[PDB]
């Protein structure tokens, strides 16, 4: 029942009919569904494909939803002490700020890369006018999810 | 080729105390633990020690 | 010498002398500028990336960032070696960086 | 009931009371004569008045006339809402997007309907050079 | 300059001295500024005339 609810919230997810379904949209529906497993695993319980064939090659979420699951029962989400654990260390002052140049850095750079604009949209709303961001608002708006 | 000599012979880079115990700390946080008192100079010779 | 003469000798102009870069000028125009070459120096550092001057452009943008100190890059030589073209590379450089 | 907002309902309530000009407690003809030459112009001579009377005919109470606008309101929502979607979609949140973003958006992403309604008012204006859905002119020519 | 975000914010050019000589002597293979001959050698007759 909960994997039919999922297929349906999928449904609803997918941006057009004509998607029937792309390994990058089967990233962003891992990332928007209440998962988040990180891209190295999922990647090679389907098969390691090369990054020209994940472009372009197609899949079909019909056997995705069972790795979907499976990865859900890994958990490899983080928590909330585990994330105040990774952010304090940018907290160099010791005061509970952090710079936004410092994130969008490595957020960017250094794990999984995101381009400088997606990292934008990840701080448009909330970055602070002076430039230092609060890090327990901030691990705070990540648990929002 | 002096800019040569004096990057291999000399020291690149340094880094404040505060700035990269506070950064670098992830390394070993057992090393450098939370809310206990840490001195930087004595956590910093005791993390690189490790 | 011999490192700058087969770089060059492959039209691999960059090299770096430790800390810094050293030019050794192609009168031909080298692909070593395009737009889309910047973008492999983002964040690429010293360490990691192959010589170029838009290596010392992202080290000066990460210095700033991280010692929250002004920065500088001294473009010098000869005339005739590149530092107007250098220096519009390096413009270059931060202009396409903020371009994205 | 449940799909009315109470206001919409308390403005029937207010047009249905108003437009009894006789006390009537019903619609005729008549009424509709002397509605058409207040509110409107003289240019209301056309047959077509005693058309209206084919859609509707006999007298008509505040139930039916509530049924029969809800079926006939499928596809409509309260203005305050509309505003404020509005207001969502536009990534700049002021109005300024060309039509061409927005056609091709709402017919590539769900409800292929046809092309030419929707080309017909967004082109109605160059989008060149007056591109801007200033969303509050499109939902008050929708209403107000 | 940049802002505190890292993004591009302002630019201040400096000039030290223009080489003012050359605009009225030039010796043997050797240009007035390039200003003079490419207003001279000229697609646009409306600049040659005016
Ligand atoms: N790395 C390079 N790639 C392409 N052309 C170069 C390079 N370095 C120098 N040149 C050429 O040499 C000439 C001088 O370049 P410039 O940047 O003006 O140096 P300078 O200001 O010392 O004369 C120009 O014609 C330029 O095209
Ligand atoms: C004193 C000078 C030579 N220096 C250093 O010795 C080290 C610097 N920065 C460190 C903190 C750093 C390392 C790696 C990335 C960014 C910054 N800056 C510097 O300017
Ligand atoms: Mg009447």
């Amino acid at each position: 029942e909960q994997q039919e609810d999922f297929k349906e919230a999928f449904l609803l997810f997918d941006r057009t009919g004509e998607c029937k379904i792309t390994l990058s949209q089967v990233g962003d529906v891992l990332r928007a569904l209440g998962t988040n497993p990180t891209n190295a695993e999922v990647k090679k319980v389907l098969g390691n494909p090369s990054n020209e064939e994940m472009n372009a090659k197609k899949i079909e979420f019909e056997q995705f939803l069972p790795m979907m699951q499976a990865i859900s029962n890994n958990k490899d989400q983080g928590g909330y002490e585990d994330f105040v654990e990774g952010l304090r260390v940018f907290d160099k002052e010791g005061n509970g700020t952090v710079m936004g140049a410092e994130l969008r850095h490595v957020l960017a750079t250094l794990g999984e890369k995101m381009k400088e604009e997606e990292v934008e949209a990840l701080l448009a709303g909330q970055e602070d006018s002076n430039g230092c961001i609060n890090y327990e608002a901030f691990v705070k708006h990540i648990m929002s999810v | 080729l002096e800019g040569i000599r004096i990057c291999r012979k000399g020291f690149p880079n340094r880094i404040l105390y505060g700035d990269f115990r506070q950064r670098y700390r992830i390394l070993n946080p057992a090393a450098i633990p939370e809310g206990q008192f840490i001195d930087s100079r004595k956590g910093a010779e005791k993390l690189l020690s490790s | 010498l011999y490192n700058l003469k087969d770089r060059y000798g492959s039209w691999m102009i960059y090299t770096y002398s430790g800390l810094f870069c050293v030019t050794v000028n192609p009168y031909k125009w080298l692909p070593v500028y395009t737009p889309e070459v910047v973008a492999a120096y983002r964040g690429k550092k010293r360490s990691e990336a192959p010589p170029h001057i838009f290596s010392i452009s992202d080290n000066a943008y990460q210095y700033m960032l991280t010692d929250r100190e002004n920065q500088s890059i001294l473009i010098t030589g000869e005339s005739g070696a590149g530092k107007t073209v250098n220096t519009k590379r390096v413009i270059q450089y931060f202009a396409v960086i903020a371009a994205i | 009931f449940s799909m009315f907002d109470q206001t919409q309902i308390q403005e029937f309530k207010e047009a249905f009371t108003v437009i009894d000009q006789n006390r009537d407690g019903i619609i005729d003809k008549e009424d509709l004569r002397d509605t058409f030459a207040a509110m409107g112009r003289l240019n209301v001579k056309n047959e077509e008045l005693d058309a209206m009377m084919k859609e509707a005919s006999g007298p008509i109470n505040f139930t039916v006339f509530l049924t029969m606008f809800g079926e006939k309101l499928k596809g409509a929502d309260p203005e305050d809402v509309i505003t404020g979607a509005f207001k969502v979609l536009d990534p700049e949140g002021k109005g300024t997007i060309k039509k061409q973003f927005l056609e091709e958006l709402l017919t590539t992403q769900c409800d292929r309907f046809s092309q030419e309604e929707i080309k017909n008012m967004w082109a109605a204006f160059p989008p060149d050079v007056g591109g801007n859905v200033d969303y509050k002119n499109i939902c008050y020519v929708i209403t107000h | 300059h940049f802002g505190a975000t890292g993004k591009l914010a302002s630019a201040d050019i400096e000039t030290y001295l223009l080489e003012k000589s050359r605009v009225i002597f030039q010796l043997k293979a050797e240009r007035d500024y390039h200003i003079f001959y490419q207003i001279l050698s000229n697609k646009k007759p409306e600049l040659l005339d005016m």
